[PDB]
């Protein structure tokens, strides 16, 4: 009854601070905005938010435009005892100087990797979120999360926002004891595929042909690394990742 | 029988005689509070409060017993301090809302009605508690001077002179004598002196006390509510002391 | 249809040294072919030796800076007045930017400070949240007139590591003077904030518009 | 209440390959007030587009035994709104144990039509008698009402209004009012392609039962 | 006295009674004042007894008669806080009826509405009845002068004439005898002043010991307006017998 | 015996007209240690005697910083003190964010009174059981307030709350004009406060572990001294 | 004493009596035993003697398959077991839909325990008076899993556990006859041990015993009356031979 | 002057005449019914040790989990009701993971302890003003052992009352009095990791009615370079044998 | 003082906005199986292509009730809206009928709709859920 009396007792309405979400997002009552496991995304309070976003995202400061991951060639294959993930380190011109190579591959965990092949911010944000979810699952179940479970979580998440404006295509590669080495492709349209060989980017038909020429299950680590490097070069500075049951190992060019 | 067993452990309950015992217990709690009086003169109101002496550590100008709701409304209460503060806040909100909506100071009868409705709304459900305060308020509006007293039951009445607290009976007797001695009218300053005299008489029980007086009159305060300066307060205190002995 | 966005011009530049960082910006707020203000700072000291600047839509930048400052205040309240690192601040700004993914801020953000080891650090943020650490970054409608000047007069491979704070200030001033000569929007002032282990120092220079 | 489901599906079907079936769009309606009552008349011919569907259509709706109305626009909307208001009026009359008033039905219809912001296409002429007298009102589909002595509505409303302006006066009898309404409906029938056949008439007088006449012209 | 429960809420006793409703009914006579309502030829008159034991109390602020609307007046028997609560609710209900149905609220409809609210209070466990008795008087445009009384139990009924208070039996018997003698269910007088004088005389011969202008409160409802008389009007009516 | 039947909750009155649950909440203050507050025309200080569970334990934090110009010290329950401190921090943050205005000490006291009163009249929520001492500096100068959890706030030059706090109150009353006129010398005021709180000790001595100080002033922001920072005042 | 009237009241010694009362309600139910083997899990259940007119085609079984690899038996109130089983099945299907993987035994046990705990967190609700045994194998795993869940929401992992009426005798028998260092190697040994444990309390024998055997790769087999009768006859014959000499 | 019955110890929101909440006291009494947990903080790491009470030999040895990993740099030990401890542990893990997600750094042990205590405060009004979440207070006590760069190695004790303390050595559970006395007698700032482990084992053996071995006691440690790790049966058995040999020799 | 409802659009969205239906394996994601909506209904589709009158009709009596409460507050005071809301809340909270959806008689009396009919009254309108236990959990908050 006291709350009812206070509701009908008289500035805050104009500030819209009588709502919990506004106070939380402006960090008025505490840092609870940075404590949400599932983040809250602002949507325009209009009848056509999707058309509004699409119209305003195609209009002209180069710095104030949504960064898009370049359509560079990305390759992944599982031969006998791991997953080889190969990318090309060909930087793009810009008004900046890089202190290190461009991080075209996202390190989800010491055991999981992902590729951008889409919008940079979307991929980084949602793969960090997926890493947090996998860490929480591993803490709860006292066992490493399966690659299928992580891919399914990411697919469900990107499907819940289907058509809103997200644009991301990732390759989740992981080696578990129960399943072996597995590669999934998760698209922003809710697509979720499982495969042995994946090639994406501006040019991938040539790389896929090179792979099909010299692919077999009875390969070795050095042979697989050489095959990945050769495929990336033929599709054209080749960063390699070898994923085993103990985790992923990075090679600049070897 | 003032103790109704079996019908006094919840708020909204009728006794077999048709009485609410929680409200009567709230009235008994009020009766133990400090003595406060109000006198309605010809063109204004005067409020008087007996203030118990306290530690010297208190800031003299930051602890005033007489509360001001609006520029033309004065209010005092006897009972529980938190309930009195809550009621004063509600009254200030009501007065501000009325002034904003209708662009005129809220008339005293309308303010009294709103306050009484709010107080009475707390005797309808078992999840709340009746206000343990009795409030004497008043002021001046276009119709003249008004003085009202409001009880824990939500019942309010207009009075020529009102008194509440421990020494309510002696104060009421003195008010009746003053009314009898002034059948035609009473001036503001005479009302202030009589209020001081009544407050000093009401303290018959050992403990030193001070007196607070407040005016609200057209001739003196131009319709506003003011406190008492040093000269008038000293004169009233001296008159009360002379009347005592 | 009401258009909620706008543009106020302006140019900002962030450079990372070996033991210091520099963040500078032109202090002119302009609407379309009109000067709103000849001195309106766009670089702010956002707490524990961290400088932040959002360039583009002025209202969005002010809102983002305000939110980040409040978040820093609550961070100090929660954890024993712990000092906020530059990378944690970068991730906080990333989350703040991505929280408006479908109603984005129309700003480009640059922050500068010192890392845990003590070297200068500069982070750059696109409007939706994606960020990275860079040695030098220029934002606004003068970057194409500032970056080639820096690349000509210095090397990032005179190496940038051996530069002192005075030389960096001189290079920034020269580049902004050249941009002011060539570009209409740039001018009327230049404010530089230098972050070192001693704190944040502010300097101002008058450009060719008075 | 009314469902909004399959709205997106219907829009997709309309925009891709399918045509939504049309709804009947109801035709002259007239109301004339005489010294001791009101008369409400309507045409009886209903046509499905350019093809006549029926030569005897009952377009007179009943709200109360002494409060009647005739509607134009979407026939389903008119019928549904009239029936709902009639149920509300009956319940109110039972609750108050009194004869319903025309003003109450007018208020209910106006508020209901203003609730839907004109999405209910019913344009009504409401006549009746009650203890306060005889009343005649016109109600728009957006929730606006008007008061008059003689009213016309429908496709052939202009000819009916011309006839009413020709032969209306303050002091009229029941027979003269019925003849005037019949003449207005006949003019709408002859000079417009939207009206035809017979005329339905309802006469409501003070202190007497409402008289309903079907096919008055024969 | 209730045995177990029924001391707090409104549920059936083993005898099949609601004790809280009966206690609320008993609470209506605490004011120890009486009210009388009579019907004229085209008017209705309500007269209530004023008692001012405290000389400090302002007589002008003591009243139990309320103006619900332009045509309907109300008389409340019982404590004044519940009286004012019921008055405000009746005002709101009448205004809402006028807004919703396009014509003025009749007296009987308002009485039935208040009775339905009382039924809600008597059936719900967490709501208590109001210990007041309401009497609505008006001149309905379809029924002439009208008096309707509602009680805490949820029961309402119309009266040719009525009287409620601690001494209602005497006034009711006197009115019944007068109606039996005159064989009329109302008063055959064309002016409300004569009806007021008749009601004052009836109250005097029922209660006894007479009363002055400061011990009475009179309200008159006509077909146009309901109003409440002042001290001068009551005194002038007292002069005319 | 008769009191036992009318202390069920805060919505019940005794036949004599007493609200026993609020009285019990007020009595709960004595279970905490003693804190002293005192102010002059320029500065306001708080002195707290902290307690530990045992030798291996740490000491309770009895002084909490609410804003760069306002702070408080606790005496009583821990949960209610935490809740009220968080509420005051939220109010100060809201005021600064919306108006760029420092929240006044009197306004904080009024907000606390309004929040605390509502728990003493409704059902389902017990009253608060913590006394607070709030020091601050605003445009009206230095301010010290005593908050009693019944919903009361008093403005005073100096006071003390907690167990055995009557000696400190008597000392502050006696040496009133001495410590009132200490302007521009914060150390003298802090030493006066420590001497005042030393009157409430019983078989205990102030050490660097169980003594905490807080100070606020015209150019001095709200600062807390703990450990070696108070070693000069012992 | 007076501390057993609600789930939210602690006793002075530190007990919640309503939980103990729910356990007492559980203790009246029919016995249910679970035995973990080297490569199989055996769940045995005691059934009341069927009446002459009672149908024997449609009676619900004591052992229910929550999932193709996980089974669940209960003891206590038979009506609440249906609610718990339905919730467990729905959660298993939801987990398979959301993560593409069938639930582990511990995950389902934790979910059931969470539901039971959640039904103890309100004064207007009644906790489930059911104690459950959950058995199975993790997907693509050869490690038997057996868990026990209690009405309060507490679950534990066991190698051989009996719940229900007269469960103390069966528990003592298992403690004196089961050694974790040497679990039974074959399914037949586990079934024989379960039958011999159940025969300590079962008055009749083969017609009051139901047995379900779970083996990896989702092999759940419910034994028929003839097989249990054969086991009972063999056990009785061995017992008679041992008692003769 | 007659002896009646007082009922001020039955509601969580009812004060006693002296201003006490007896439901919190009874929750602590419920805590004292659990097994013993001992924590010792040194300059080389923090050692936690718990007692396993197997009511039946058929119970799984590793089924009992009184030591859990909140995060790689934060471990916890619990005494009391396991159902409430499950919710507390879930909340702590969620808070740590969310802090890592939003700040890209490890959360301070004191921050996590404060978060857990704020959760425990939910039987009344929350710290930020949230309404009540649970009908009764928790019946679990927690020992939280962590390491962070700001304050080194830390050990905290968390109670259902919502207040936490920092301890050099702490003991909770049934045998809390004797264990706490031993810790007070036998703790100094110069203890090493092995000395702390042996002391924990000695005190556990003292306060346990059953003979101490590898199947009824569990040890764990947290260090800077290794995080939080629980010893296996072999290592604990070797430590117990070494302690027995040292005791026999001296 | 509103006649047509305003501010009917969402300002923020998330994957856990529907607190009643959340997954247990991944608490940050919704449970598609227990939603029982069709299995292919993302939340984003609810933010676009809606009938303009749907929001007006869905929240219409609430707007009139709020305007009436505001008028009472302006003319009568805080007490009148406080009492009206208190009575309505008591009536709504006491009732619990898992097998029916029709409102109580006392609610209609308080709402002054004893003899009023709308299309909501005429038209009052699985594998999982829609049982007594789900409604009990929703009502009690467990």
């Amino acid at each position: 009854m006291q709350a009812i009396a206070d509701s009908f007792s008289v500035l805050v309405k104009e500030l819209q601070y009588d709502n919990e979400q506004n106070l939380e997002s402006d960090f008025v009552t505490g840092a609870s905005q940075f404590q949400r496991l599932a983040p809250s995304l602002t949507v325009p309070p209009i009848a056509s938010p999707q058309q509004f976003l699409r119209a305003h995202t195609d209009d002209r400061n180069p710095d104030c435009k949504i960064k898009i991951a370049h359509g560079t060639t990305t390759l992944a294959f599982r031969f006998q005892g791991g997953i080889i993930v190969a990318v090309d380190s060909r930087a793009t011109a810009g008004n900046w100087v890089a202190s290190q190579t461009v991080k075209k591959v996202i390190e989800i965990n010491p055991f999981l990797l992902g590729t951008m092949a889409g919008g940079a911010a979307d991929c980084q944000f949602w793969e960090t979120w997926l890493g947090s979810q996998c860490r929480l699952h591993e803490l709860r179940e006292k066992e490493r999360i399966s690659v299928a479970a992580a891919s399914k979580i990411l697919s469900n998440l990107v499907y819940q926002y289907k058509g809103a404006g997200l644009s991301m295509g990732t390759m989740i590669c992981g080696y578990t004891r129960k399943e072996g080495p597995t590669i999934y492709y998760v698209d922003s349209d809710g697509t979720r595929l499982k495969g042995d060989i994946f090639c994406v980017g501006s040019g991938q038909t040539f790389a896929y042909g090179v792979l099909d020429s010299n692919y077999k299950w009875d390969l070795s680590v050095e042979d697989a690394l050489y095959l990945g490097k050769r495929s990336i070069l033929a599709a054209a500075s080749v960063n390699l990742y070898h994923v085993t049951e103990d985790g992923w190992i990075y090679h600049g060019n070897h | 029988t003032s103790i109704g067993t079996g019908y006094d452990l919840s708020n909204s309950v009728f006794s077999p005689d048709g009485r609410n015992f929680q409200v009567e217990y709230a009235v008994k709690a009020v009766e133990n509070g400090t003595t406060s009086i109000g006198i309605k003169c010809n063109d204004g109101v005067v409020f008087a409060v007996e203030k118990l002496i306290t530690s010297k550590l208190l800031v003299p100008q930051k602890n005033v017993k007489i509360q001001v709701v609006d520029r033309h409304i004065g209010c005092v209460y006897s009972g529980l301090i938190p309930d009195g503060r809550h009621l004063v806040n509600r009254g200030r909100e009501e007065a501000a809302s009325f002034k904003k909506l209708y662009k005129t100071p809220i008339p005293i009868p309308a303010f009294a009605d709103r306050l009484g409705q709010y107080v009475q709304a707390h005797t309808l459900y078992n999840s709340v508690r009746p206000f343990g305060v009795s409030t004497i308020f008043g002021g001046v509006d276009k119709n003249g001077a008004h003085l009202y007293m409001l009880e824990p039951s939500g019942s309010y009445w207009g009075y020529k002179g009102a008194a509440t607290g421990k020494g309510r009976q002696s104060a009421k007797a003195e008010l009746e004598k003053l009314v009898d001695h002034h059948p035609e009218g009473l001036s503001a300053r005479e009302a202030v002196k009589q209020a001081a005299k009544i407050i000093y008489l009401a303290h018959e029980d050992e403990k030193d006390f001070e007196l607070e007086i407040s005016w609200c009159s057209l001739s003196e305060t131009n319709g506003l509510h003011k406190f008492v300066k040093g000269d008038l307060l000293q004169e009233a205190i001296d008159f009360a002391q002379k009347e005592i002995n | 249809q009401f258009n909620p966005y706008g543009d106020n011009g302006g140019t900002i530049l962030g450079i990372a040294g070996e033991d210091f960082a520099v963040l500078a910006g032109d202090t002119r707020n302009i609407t379309d072919y009109s000067i709103n203000s000849r001195y309106e700072p766009k670089v702010f000291d956002c707490g524990d030796n961290i400088v932040m600047s959002a360039n583009g839509f002025a209202a969005d930048g002010d809102a983002l800076v305000k939110r980040f400052k409040n978040s820093v205040k609550w961070y100090h309240f929660d954890h024993n007045d712990k000092k906020l690192s530059i990378n944690s601040a970068a991730r906080n700004i990333q989350h703040l930017l991505y929280g408006k993914r479908f109603f984005p801020y129309y700003v480009h953000t640059i922050i500068a400070g010192l890392d845990e080891d003590g070297k200068g650090a500069v982070y750059s943020f696109d409007p939706v949240g994606s960020y990275e650490r860079e040695q030098c970054r220029a934002g606004g409608a003068a970057a194409s007139l500032i970056m080639p000047f820096l690349d000509n007069q210095v090397n990032f491979k005179k190496p940038l590591k051996y530069l002192s704070v005075e030389e960096v200030i001189k290079l920034v001033r020269d580049s902004f003077t050249s941009a002011t000569e060539r570009h209409i929007q740039v001018g009327d002032g230049l404010e530089i904030l230098i972050v070192t282990k001693d704190g944040v120092r502010k300097e101002f220079y008058e450009l060719k518009r008075d | 209440g009314l469902s909004f489901d399959n709205y997106q599906r219907n829009n997709f079907l309309a925009e891709n390959s399918h045509t939504q079936p049309k709804a009947t769009s109801t035709t002259t309606i007239v109301g004339v007030k005489f010294n001791n009552g009101v008369v409400i008349a309507a045409d009886t011919r209903s046509t499905q587009g350019p093809i006549v569907a029926d030569k005897n259509c009952a377009k007179l709706h009943r709200i109360s035994p002494k409060i009647w109305c005739a509607g134009a626009g979407t026939a389903a909307d008119t019928e549904a709104v009239t029936q709902l208001i009639g149920s509300n009026i009956e319940l109110h009359s039972l609750y108050t144990s009194r004869e319903p008033r025309v003003v109450s039905a007018l208020q209910m219809l106006k508020q209901h039509l203003f609730k839907y912001q004109g999405h209910i296409g019913a344009y009504l002429i409401v006549a009746g008698v009650d203890p306060t007298g005889s009343h005649l009102f016109s109600i728009h589909a957006h929730g606006s009402t008007d008061v008059g002595y003689y009213l016309s509505l429908g496709s052939g409303s202009l000819a009916a209004m011309a006839v009413l302006e020709s032969h209306w006066k303050q002091d009229l009898t029941k027979e003269e009012a019925i003849k005037l309404a019949s003449d207005a409906i006949q003019a709408g029938i002859w000079n417009d392609l939207g009206s035809g056949s017979n005329v339905d008439v309802c006469v409501m007088e003070i202190g007497k039962d409402a008289e309903y006449l079907r096919n008055y012209t024969p | 006295s209730a045995a177990g429960y029924d001391r707090h809420i409104t549920i059936f006793s083993p005898e099949g009674r609601l004790y809280q409703v009966e206690y609320a009914f008993k609470a209506t006579n605490q004011t120890n004042i009486n009210s009388l309502a009579v019907r004229g030829k085209d008017c209705t008159v309500v007269i209530s007894q004023k008692k001012v034991p405290d000389k400090l109390l302002d007589p002008t602020t003591v009243s139990y008669i309320f103006c619900i609307s332009r045509t309907i007046g109300m008389v409340v028997n019982g404590p004044i806080p519940d009286a004012r609560n019921a008055a405000l609710r009746a005002k709101a209900e009448a205004a809402e009826f006028r807004y919703k149905y396009g014509y003025d609220m009749p007296c009987d409809v308002l009485a039935k509405r208040m009775a339905n609210l009382s039924q809600i209070y008597t059936q719900r466990a967490y709501m208590r009845p109001l210990g007041v008795i309401l009497t609505f008087v008006s001149v309905d445009e379809e029924l002439g002068p009208s008096i309707y009384k509602t009680d805490p139990a949820g029961y309402y009924v119309g009266y040719k004439a009525t009287a409620t208070g601690p001494k209602q039996q005497e006034i009711t018997t006197n009115l019944e005898n007068h109606f039996k003698k005159s064989k009329i269910d109302h008063i055959n007088e064309e002016s409300w002043e004569k009806v007021v004088e008749f009601a004052i005389t009836h109250m005097i011969d029922a209660l006894g010991t007479e009363f002055s202008k400061n011990d009475l409160e009179v309200g008159v409802a006509t077909k146009d307006k309901f109003f409440t008389l002042s001290a001068e009007n009551i005194e002038e009516r007292l002069v005319a017998i | 015996m008769f009191r036992n039947n009318y202390d069920g909750d805060t919505v019940t009155f005794s036949p004599t007209g007493r609200l026993f649950q609020v009285e019990y909440a007020l009595e709960a203050i004595k279970q905490g240690s003693v804190t002293v507050g005192l102010r002059s025309n320029t500065h306001a200080v708080l002195v707290a005697l902290k307690r530990n569970a045992d030798e291996l334990s740490s000491y309770q934090k009895k002084i909490i910083k609410c804003d760069e110009h306002m702070g408080l010290s606790l005496a009583g329950l821990a949960p209610d003190a935490r809740v009220l401190s968080n509420y005051l921090r939220q109010q100060c943050n809201y005021s600064s964010l919306v108006f760029n205005r420092k929240l006044a000490v009197e306004r904080a006291g009024h907000l606390l009174c309004d929040k605390a009163q509502k728990n003493t009249q409704s059902y389902g929520g017990r009253p608060y059981g913590v006394g607070l001492l709030i020091i601050g500096y605003d445009k009206s100068g230095a301010h010290l307030l005593e908050f009693q959890p019944s919903g009361n706030v008093t403005e005073l030059y100096g006071t003390a709350i907690g167990a055995r706090s009557q000696g400190a109150k008597t000392y502050l009353e006696r040496t009133l004009d001495t410590f009132i006129k200490i302007d521009g010398n914060p150390d003298e005021l802090i030493k006066a406060g420590v001497e005042a709180i030393s009157q409430s000790l019983r078989d205990e001595s102030l050490t660097v572990d169980n003594l905490s100080i807080a100070i606020v002033g015209k150019d001095t922001p709200f600062t807390i001294y703990d450990g070696e920072a108070v070693a000069k005042y012992i | 004493s007076g501390y057993d009237r609600a789930l939210s009241i602690f006793s002075p010694d530190g007990h919640i009596f309503q939980v103990e009362y729910a356990l007492e309600a559980v203790k009246r139910g029919t016995c249910a035993v679970g035995v973990k083997g080297k490569n199989c899990v055996v769940l045995g259940c005691e059934r009341r003697s069927t009446l002459k007119l009672q149908d024997t085609r449609i009676t619900p079984s004591k052992v229910s398959k929550i999932d193709s690899h996980v089974v669940l038996s209960f003891s206590g109130l038979n009506a609440d077991s249906r609610i718990l089983i339905e919730k467990a099945r729905v959660e298993a299907q939801s987990h398979r839909l959301t993560l593409e993987d069938p639930v582990t035994v511990e995950y389902l046990t934790r979910y059931v325990a969470g539901v039971q705990q959640r039904y103890t967190q309100s004064g207007g609700v009644r906790p489930f008076g059911v104690s459950t045994l959950i058995a199975g194998f993790d997907p693509r795993d050869d490690e038997p899993k057996l868990y026990q869940t209690e009405p309060s929401g507490i679950y534990s992992s066991w190698s051989a556990q009996t719940i229900g009426r007269n469960s103390k005798t069966v528990r003592e028998f298992l403690e004196k006859n089961y050694d974790r260092k040497e679990p039974p190697a074959t399914v037949e040994e586990c079934v024989k041990l379960t039958v011999r444990s159940l025969l300590e309390v079962v008055q009749t024998g083969a017609k009051n015993i139901e047995i379900t055997v779970v083996k990896p790769d989702s092999d759940i087999v419910a034994l028929s009356s003839e097989e249990i009768n054969q086991y009972v006859t063999q056990i009785e014959q061995e017992k008679q031979e041992q008692q003769e000499q | 002057m007659f002896l009646t019955r007082s009922e001020y110890d039955r509601g969580v929101s009812t004060f006693s005449p002296e201003g006490r909440l007896f439901q919190v006291e009874y929750s602590l009494e419920a805590i004292k019914l659990g097994s013993t947990a001992i924590g010792i903080a040194t300059k080389e790491g923090v050692v936690l040790g718990v007692e396993k009470r197997a009511t039946s030999p058929l119970l799984e040895s590793d089924s009992i989990e009184k030591i859990v990993e909140i995060d790689r740099h934060i471990g916890c030990a619990m005494s009391g009701l396991t159902a409430d401890a499950r919710s507390m542990i879930e909340h702590a893990r969620t808070a740590a993971v969310t802090h890592n997600l939003y700040y890209d750094e490890d959360i301070n042990v004191e921050s996590l302890t404060q978060s857990v205590c704020d959760l425990a405060l939910r039987f009344g009004e929350g710290a930020s003003g949230e309404e009540r979440l649970m009908s009764r207070p928790f019946g679990v006590a927690l020992l939280i052992a962590g390491h962070d760069a700001d304050d080194g190695y830390q050990l905290f004790h968390a109670e259902p009352s919502g207040t936490f303390y920092r301890y050099n050595a702490k003991a909770i559970g049934s045998g809390s009095e004797g264990a706490q006395a031993e810790l007070l007698n036998e703790w100094h700032s110069s203890l090493t990791l092995k000395e702390a482990e042996l002391l924990v084992l000695k005190i556990l053996k003292q306060v346990m009615e059953e003979k101490l071995d590898e199947n009824n006691a569990q040890l764990s440690c947290i260090t800077k370079q290794d995080g939080f790790k629980i010893y296996d049966n072999e290592k604990t058995a070797e430590l117990i044998k070494e302690l027995k040999e040292k005791e026999a020799a001296e | 003082m509103n006649i047509v409802p305003q501010d009917t659009f969402k300002s923020q969205v998330s994957t856990d906005q529907d607190k009643s239906v959340l997954s247990s394996a991944v608490p940050s994601l919704p449970d598609t199986l227990r939603q029982q909506e069709g299995g292919a209904v993302p939340l984003s589709t609810q933010l676009n292509d809606r009938h303009p009158l749907e929001s007006t009709l869905k929240n219409w009596e609430t707007t009139q009730r709020q305007r009436q409460m505001e008028q009472y507050r302006q003319i009568f005071g805080i007490a009148e809206p406080m009492k009206r809301t208190m009575e309505m809340e008591i009536v709504n909270r006491t009732d619990f009928n898992p097998l029916s959806t029709n409102g109580s008689i006392h609610r209609d009396i308080l709402l002054n709709k004893e003899c009023s009919i709308d299309w909501e009254d005429v038209y009052p309108g699985t594998m999982v859920g829609d049982d007594v236990h789900s409604k009990i959990e929703k009502q009690l908050g467990i």
